[PDB]
């Protein structure tokens, strides 16, 4: 089947390439989710910032199906995001200190563990940035991208990741396809 | 009072679905 | 005739526009006809979580413990039941009638069964959409009455 | 128990 960026479950102004793995931002923060979400286990996917011109930003992470598409990821209770500028973490529109910022060429890793103890861990070029969210809301989580203005990112669900985290057990998001 | 739904969803039972 | 998947998702693409949830003379709040619906046409799907029928009894006692009153489970067959108690659509609000204008019926779409309400006759805008619940007949206790107003009303939903 | 049926 394959795990791709969602065909309809997307903000209509986002530039999504025909392969449905590269997305270009347009104006105000708008979301796109992946075609598959997860409800249990440990899963992983990578996002590569292909191009981040001046005054452009990305908030990347996991979203439940009800998260607002016309808002940034992490705007409501359905998404937790990692912001490119200052490495801020956002859930319910509250930004807290998390890590250093990520820019153009950086490869970001998104880890989620949903046991049958829940955690979200962000990665910068394979290095653990720390637990960002613990004991999260129960539901299906889909890999999600929110972009502010014309920046380009490319999503990689697996099976091969460029920077596999050291000593971390997970399944690639491509296993859902 | 419910969550709105458009399409049917197949319940994916967990391994311990019938466990005490 | 037109293939079921074409008929089926034409429903999903026109259903929200043909029906609405209003206040009912039968009971509480009902599903009402907003545009004339021809006989035999698909009115709405009874959407929800499709579970194995063995789970309904684990499900039903759990809903009591949280206090949810009415049952919202509809049975497809011997193996499956649509649980619309927590996740569903406007088909939850369809009241029962002893002389109804719609009927429930199971259709198969790509190896998955759905419960779709069809128009028994021609239904005009303004009407309340009702079907025969067809509950198993219960005891004198746990026997709740019917107020559909039909001139041949059985007087009980059970 | 109390589920609707498509026939009795
Ligand atoms: N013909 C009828 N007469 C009286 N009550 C009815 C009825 N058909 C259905 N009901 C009641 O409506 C419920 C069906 S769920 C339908 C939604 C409900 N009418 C509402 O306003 O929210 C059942 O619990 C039953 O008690
Ligand atoms: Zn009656």
């Amino acid at each position: 089947s394959r795990v791709l960026l969602a065909l309809h479950d997307r903000a209509p102004q986002l530039k999504i390439s025909d392969d449905r793995l590269t997305v270009v931002g347009e104006k105000g923060y708008s979301m796109v989710r992946a075609s598959h979400g997860v409800r249990k286990g440990a899963w992983y996917f990578e996002i590569t910032v292909d191009e981040m011109p001046p005054d452009t930003a990305a908030r990347l992470g996991w979203s439940q199906p009800l998260g607002n598409l016309q808002a940034p990821l992490g705007y409501d209770k359905f998404s937790y995001s990692w912001r490119s500028k200052k490495g801020t973490k956002f859930h319910q529109s509250i930004g807290k200190h998390y890590s250093s910022g990520y820019g153009q060429g950086d490869v970001l890793g998104f880890y989620i563990n949903l046991p049958e103890s829940s955690e979200i861990i962000f990665y910068k070029n394979g290095v653990n940035q720390g637990v960002a969210y613990k004991d999260i809301f129960e539901g299906v989580y889909f890999p999600a991208i929110s972009l502010y203005k014309s920046c380009t990112v490319s999503i990689n669900f697996g099976p091969c990741f460029k920077y596999p985290p050291k000593d971390l057990t997970y399944r690639p998001m491509s296993d859902m396809g | 009072d419910f969550k709105e739904l458009d399409e049917n969803v197949e319940y994916e039972e967990r391994e311990s679905e019938f466990d005490i | 005739d037109l293939p079921m998947p074409m008929r089926f998702r034409h429903l999903k693409k026109t259903s929200k526009e043909a029906v609405g949830v209003y206040r009912s003379p039968i009971h509480g709040r009902g599903l009402f006809c907003k545009r004339n619906i021809d006989a035999g046409e698909m009115v709405i799907e009874y959407a929800g979580i499709v579970i194995r029928s063995i789970l309904t009894d684990k499900r039903e006692k759990y809903y009591d413990s949280k206090g949810i009153g009415s049952s919202y489970m509809f049975r497809i067959d011997d193996s499956e039941v649509v649980d619309a108690t927590m996740h569903g659509n406007a088909a939850r609000f369809i009241n029962h009638s002893c002389e109804p204008n719609c009927y429930s019926r199971v259709i198969n779409i790509d190896g998955q069964k759905h419960i779709v309400i069809f128009a028994m006759r021609k239904i005009y805008r303004g009407e309340e959409l009702t079907y025969d619940y067809k509950f198993p007949i219960e005891d004198a206790s746990n026997k709740l009455p019917c107020n559909c107003g039909a001139k041949k009303c059985r007087k009980f939903l059970n | 128990a109390r589920t609707k049926q498509t026939a009795r």
